[PDB]
DNA sequence: ACTAGTAATAACTACTTTATCTTTTAAT
DNA sequence: ATTAAAAGATAAAGTAGTTGAGCCTGGTCATTACTAGT
RNA sequence: AUAUAUGCAUAAAGACCAGGCU
């Protein structure tokens, strides 16, 4: 067959096939299925590790949930206990996931599925990295930007330094 | 609503380790009383949703002085509003 | 395998400042933990002073394992390293 | 608490199914595999001690401990009293009481003869010199190791075990 | 800026609330007495006490 | 309140009451929202 | 059952014992802390051999504590149960719900389901026993069993045996 | 060595000073004041 | 570039030998520098010679 | 030396191995599945079972100990959970590199 | 509050050669913590119960090859965050070579 | 027939990348 | 013999990181239109 | 057969913003 040309647009991979050409969206499922077929020798020769760093693990299909020690419970005023930015972001991600499931079991207005999936992908990305260039960052409820793990790690006031 | 009163261990929880004997029956310390650090100057208790817990503001840990003035008034909402001014010599 | 024979040691026979400080600290801690003393105690009460007195008389029972960059090591007794 | 020479075996991407132990399939686990490592790391065969051989080695170790402690001076109770510690003493008397009654060859000359006669998985020689065998059918029924060898000759070896060794 | 900005000293307990310094150690510390604040750390072990006494003195 | 960012900050400040001269100086203060040493110099036109 | 193993132990020595007799003290610690113990990977430890002149090596001074760490390598004899291995034992207690047997320090329990139906428990016998036609199992009688399960609690091993096969029973 | 080199930098027609030190350290492909010193023959 | 380096290390399955000083500091160990550039043994021979 | 005694031997880290967490490993290390958006049941303490603050995840207060390790907040290091996603999601830190892989292997047979 | 031992102080201690003082300042005078690791996965997923002395690793079904380490609490938090970001930093106490 | 919870509403320097160019080669 | 095809050199343009240490003080931490209790 | 429970003697807000200190 003829390979396509892959371009990056925000958090999307646009694949154009030169046949006029045809431009389509590279869904994570298809890319993960393609990656799962890579032979161990080809994985080794691609700079990846068969035992430690497999390419298809680069696509997220299950999300780890850190213990409350990573996201300690906060109390805005005395008895009332608030939640950290990570807690709210995980709650929003889980709400998006259950929305995806509950709308998938229902009818399929494909555009709605596409936009809900894009919203879920945006939420996951802002959970991992809220400093994505080219698009507006996710705002917290109070209006301040969401403090992601990337912001916690880097910086002079970050974790390492 | 919160209450300005002298708290006791029999009806209030989460009391501070400071001195509560310098307060009056209204939870406010009289002016002209020499006070040291880590002492309660305003006594406020708040009910829980031992039905009350302590929310009293103490003196600064590394600060001493004499209570100079005590002001009591009402805010916009309609509840109590207290300001305690303490004076010391450097 | 990784050890180096006594007749093939090429490191300096002197005691470095870092080695001296480490031995003094270890000996002081051991003396403070009720260890036998190999020298007489006349009037000194500080374990650091006792360790220094032991070092001056070359009686500290410790061995320095100097590590070569490759991984091999040389074992030097504290009684054979020259102390300035 | 204690550790052996065999270690490492860190996590891999693909899990291994053959992990459980079963003597019928002659699987002994990674700790007691066919090849072990000595002090210098050289490959060595697995050492299996039969009850007579175990009796001889325990008696030798206890007499060596007596030489080390008392200094140049017979009974199971005495050997149990040689060591110290309530748990260790109880364990040693229990194992001596189990071993002396069930030791097939309790004398050194017969032990040397068995050495020679014995002279193949070490579990097989251990089980042949450990538990009594009188018939080929019962020998293969008790443990299936003798059932499938393709060089069996159980008649002559069992005749030796019954006549040359202790019946 | 350099290793001379952090050195091991011997404690002398004195009244009043200011650290006292010899005038000859101001230049390596790059400090004057117009309101400078300086920090002190106390070792909590014999080995680190010996390290401070024999290396950073 | 919604647009916390992309807005000038520090326009209004708490008045200084350490002394009379400090209060007057605070009441007669100007600032430039530039946050390059060219604008920091004392120009001749500042006379 | 009885195996020969190569073991290594890490021993911590306090600075208070830094004397000329420290080798013997380390040997005493090894003798105390090896024999009579049990481990999951190795099983019950019977004893150690040639422990009078074992090589203790050179100590490791732990930074900040001053204690010495010694890695002692030794050759010992141990005892480890095996799945499916038949063994001779002497029984201790006999109950309708099952009976126990002793193999060295190990206690192997045989449940009533694992005795053939010919043998029947009888409390009236003195001592209480499992009897059948020309078959007798009292307390302290030699029996043959087959281990059909092993489980470890770090400190001890627990095993279950069955006598539901041919050429297995009292001898 | 790093401290002994950075310490004088606090105290302190070709480019000289802190800009020149930064230009050297960064290995700039473009030089603010490029120059060549050419020596001639003895005669 | 802490997060970028960490992500690249995770993707490339790099191994850290912990021979430098920074990773010894962040792990709270004795760095192999100065007084930590060696190990101190026990002199069995001299103690026995007593 | 203020930590409680543990029978596990104490040593120091000598090698750090980096890599990616496989979904099987993520499911294995987890102790609870998180699926309920809500936090409280009816606002009388007792957080939702399987929620974002499940007691099996860890303990942060002295009133309740950890239900997985059994120790208090001073010793419990925290325990991870897993959440299943309906659809696969790209990793923001791995957006370009995956594309590079897309320029190396085929999109049908998955071969270089 | 507590005074800050910044990066320049660490550099000065490195120049001085006092490794033990730096170690005690950054561990004993700060957030020291004890963690448990598994000798197979190398990950910090070991469930430990010191009251009844039970150590277990769910993933590798391990109960014996488990070690304990003394690390800064900030290092523990960093490793947990890396695990949360689908990165697996495995701490091994032996060199594979 | 009214009320209050309540939830949703920066330049400097560098690297990398892309398209342009074009020279190159074998084909007209 | 001469020029269409084109693989590849590379010139030009778009994109992206990152900024000296610590210390102190004070201030803030939304908002309002939809729908259920008595 | 006990007898109700009608009870609790310290919990650690953190993140941003602004103004100063050498
Ligand atoms: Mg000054
Ligand atoms: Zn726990
Ligand atoms: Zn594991």
């Amino acid at each position: 067959n003829t390979q396509p040309v892959v371009r990056k647009d925000g958090m999307k991979l646009w694949g154009t096939w030169k046949k006029q050409p045809e431009r389509k969206l590279l869904t994570p499922g298809e890319i993960l299925n393609v990656f799962k077929h890579i032979s161990p020798e080809d994985c080794f020769r691609l700079g990846f590790n068969e035992d430690y760093a497999r390419p298809e693990w680069m696509i997220i299909t299950v999300l780890p949930v850190p213990p409350p020690q990573v996201r300690p419970s906060i109390a805005m005023d005395e008895t009332t206990q608030g939640q950290d930015d990570l807690t709210h972001k995980l709650s929003d991600i889980l709400k998006a996931n259950i929305n995806v499931q509950k709308l998938e079991m229902d009818g399929s207005p494909q555009h709605i599925i596409n936009e809900v999936e894009q919203l879920l992908q945006f939420h996951v990305a802002t959970y991992m990295d809220n400093d994505i260039a080219g698009q507006p960052q996710a705002l917290q409820k109070s209006g301040r930007p969401v403090k992601a793990i990337r912001a916690r790690l880097k910086g002079k006031e970050g974790r390492l330094r | 609503v919160e209450e300005f009163e002298k708290p006791t261990r029999a009806t209030t929880l989460r009391l501070k380790h400071g001195t509560y004997e310098k307060l009056d029956e209204d939870g406010l310390i009289a002016p002209g009383v020499r006070v040291s650090g880590d002492d309660i100057i305003i006594g406020k208790t708040t009910p829980i949703p031992h039905t009350k817990r302590d929310a009293s503001t103490p003196l600064r840990s590394t600060e001493n002085g004499i209570v100079d003035q005590v002001l009591l008034t009402t805010n916009q909402e309609g509840l109590k509003f207290v300001k305690v001014r303490m004076r010391t010599t450097k | 395998e990784l050890a180096i024979l006594k007749e093939e040691r090429t490191t300096t026979p002197y005691l470095t400042k870092y080695e001296r400080a480490r031995i003094l600290g270890t000996r002081a801690l051991q003396i403070s933990m009720n260890a036998p003393v190999l020298v007489d105690i006349e009037g000194e009460t500080d374990p650091l002073q006792i360790a220094m007195k032991e070092l001056s008389q070359r009686k500290i029972p410790l061995v320095i394992r100097r590590y070569l960059p490759d991984g091999s090591y040389e074992d030097w007794g504290c009684d054979e390293l020259i102390v300035d | 608490v204690s550790t052996s020479t065999v270690g490492a075996r860190r996590r891999r991407a693909k899990q291994q199914v053959d992990d459980e132990e079963n003597a019928t399939l002659l699987r002994l686990g990674p700790e007691f595999a066919l090849k072990q490592y000595d002090h210098d790391g050289n490959e060595h065969d697995l050492i299996a001690l039969s009850l007579s051989e175990s009796r001889l080695l325990i008696r030798e170790a206890l007499k060596a401990r007596s030489r080390a402690r008392n200094g140049g001076v017979i009974d199971d109770d005495e050997l149990a009293k040689v060591t110290s510690g309530a748990v260790a003493n109880g364990v040693v008397k229990k194992t001596l009481d189990y071993l002396n009654t069930f030791a097939r060859f309790k004398d050194e000359e017969t032990c040397t003869a068995v050495d020679q006669l014995l002279h193949l998985h070490p579990f097989e020689i251990a089980q042949l010199s450990s538990l009594g065998c009188e018939d080929v059918d019962e020998a293969i029924t008790l443990i299936p190791s003798l059932a499938a060898k393709k060089e069996v000759n159980l008649q002559r070896i069992l005749d030796e075990l019954n006549r040359l060794e202790d019946p | 800026l350099h290793k001379m900005s952090m050195m091991a000293h011997r404690v002398k307990v004195m009244p009043y609330s200011t650290f006292r310094l010899n005038l000859s150690v101001t230049s390596p510390y790059n400090a004057d007495f117009d309101g400078d604040e300086m920090n002190l750390h106390v070792p909590q072990s014999e080995e680190t006490r010996a390290e401070l006494s024999q290396l950073c003195a | 309140q919604k647009k916390a960012m992309s807005s000038r900050a520090g326009v209004s400040q708490v008045l200084n009451r350490y002394t009379y001269s400090s209060t007057l100086s605070h009441l007669r203060r100007t600032n430039t929202p530039i946050g390059l040493a060219k604008p920091r110099q004392l120009h001749n036109t500042h006379w | 059952m009885f195996f020969l193993k190569d073991l290594s132990l890490i021993l911590t020595l306090h600075p208070s014992y830094f004397g000329p007799q420290m080798n013997q003290y380390l040997r005493e610690k090894l003798l105390t802390d090896v024999e009579g113990t049990c481990t999951g990977q190795f099983g019950y430890i019977v004893t150690v051999l040639d422990g009078m002149n074992i090589d203790v090596g050179k100590g490791r001074i732990i930074p900040g504590s001053g204690s010495a760490e010694f890695e002692v390598k030794y050759r010992a004899v141990v005892w480890k149960p095996f799945k499916g291995e038949v063994v001779d034992a002497i029984v201790s207690n006999v109950s309708p719900i099952g009976f126990f047997a002793d193999v060295g320090p190990l206690n192997v329990f045989v449940s009533t389901r694992l005795i053939p139906d010919n043998l029947v428990y009888n409390p009236s016998n003195s001592p209480p026993a499992y009897m059948s036609n020309d078959e007798l199992i009292t307390k302290g009688s030699k029996v043959r069993l087959k281990v059909v399960g092993t489980r470890t609690d770090v400190n001890e091993i627990y095993a279950i045996g069955s006598i539901k096969e041919d050429f297995l029973g009292a001898i | 060595a790093a401290q002994s080199i950075g310490e004088p930098a606090t105290q302190m027609n070709v480019t000289l000073g802190v800009p020149r030190l930064k230009e050297i350290l960064n290995v700039a492909k473009n030089i603010k004041t490029p120059a060549l010193t050419v020596y001639l023959d003895r005669e | 570039e802490t997060v970028e380096i960490l992500f690249e290390a995770g993707a490339a399955a790099e191994l850290d030998d912990c021979r430098g000083v920074s990773e010894n500091v962040m792990l709270g160990q004795l760095a192999p520098m100065g007084t930590g550039a060696f190990d101190v043994m026990i002199d069995e021979k001299l103690l026995t010679s007593l | 030396s203020q930590f409680p005694y543990s029978s596990a031997p104490l040593r120091s880290v000598k090698e750090v191995q980096f890599g990616l967490l496989s979904p099987e490993e993520i499911r294995a290390i987890s102790v609870v599945k998180i699926e309920y958006p809500e936090i409280m049941d009816e606002s009388r303490q007792r957080p939702r079972e399987g929620g974002l603050n499940d007691p099996k995840l860890g303990s942060i207060d002295r009133n309740f100990k950890c239900q997985t390790c059994g120790e208090g907040m001073a010793e419990c290091p925290g325990h991870f959970g897993h959440m299943e996603l309906a659809k696969p999601v790209f990793h923001i830190g791995f957006i370009p590199k995956i594309k590079k892989v897309c320029e190396c292997i085929c999109m049908n047979c998955g071969k270089l | 509050g507590g005074l800050r031992f910044g990066e320049m102080e660490r550099d000065c201690m490195i120049a001085h050669g006092a490794a033990g003082f730096l170690k005690e300042r950054l561990m004993e005078a700060s957030d020291a913590f004890r963690v448990h690791v598994c000798g197979i996965c190398g990950l910090m997923s070991v469930i430990a119960n010191l009251k009844k002395n039970q150590f277990e690793c769910r993933s590798c079904k391990n109960k014996t090859n488990i070690y304990q380490l003394h690390i800064p609490y900030a290092a523990k938090l960093l490793f947990q965050e890396l695990m949360a970001m689908n990165i697996a930093p495995r701490l091994y106490t032996e060199r594979s070579g």
